[PDB]
């Protein structure tokens, strides 16, 4: 529950990562 | 429905791989003015047409991709051959907008 809302914040981040460029970087 | 970063990297890695594949092994465009393909690491972009609007649909590893079937990505082809930038130092314009997650 908990845990797993955490992940998907980490997910959306992830793809906030890849957004701003990911590893270009 | 199911959250999993490790799914969602390993489809993103996928998606790299079969971007590359679709860089290396393209045919070159109908010459030979044309802004260049590429991966910018969140879309594959092909090679644009010079004065055009270029449009991917939305990458496929997004886990809310089911909800934006017809979204698209989208990138300016300028009529020199190059993608629309912004000012001096930055990156391709791009608009992700259908791409987003939130309903609203
Ligand atoms: C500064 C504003 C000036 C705007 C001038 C015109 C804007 C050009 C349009 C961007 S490229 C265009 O994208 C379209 C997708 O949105 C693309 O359409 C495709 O997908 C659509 C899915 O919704 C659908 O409507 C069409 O049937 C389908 O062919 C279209 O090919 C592309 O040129």
């Amino acid at each position: 529950d908990l845990s797993k809302q955490m992940e998907e914040e980490a997910v959306r981040l992830f793809i906030e990562w890849l957004k701003n460029g990911g590893p270009s970087s | 429905a199911t959250v999993s970063l490790w799914e969602t990297v390993q489809k993103w890695r996928e998606y790299r791989r079969q971007c590359q594949r679709s860089l290396t092994e393209d045919p070159p465009p109908a010459t030979d003015l044309f802004c260049n393909r590429t991966f910018d690491e969140y879309a594959c972009w092909p090679d644009g047409e010079p004065g055009s609007f270029v449009n991917v649909s939305c990458p496929w590893y997004l886990p809310w991709a089911s909800s934006v079937p017809q979204g698209h990505v989208y990138r300016f082809c300028t009529a020199e051959g190059l993608w629309l930038q912004k000012d001096n130092s930055s990156l391709p314009w791009r608009d992700l907008s259908e791409c987003e997650e939130s309903k609203r």
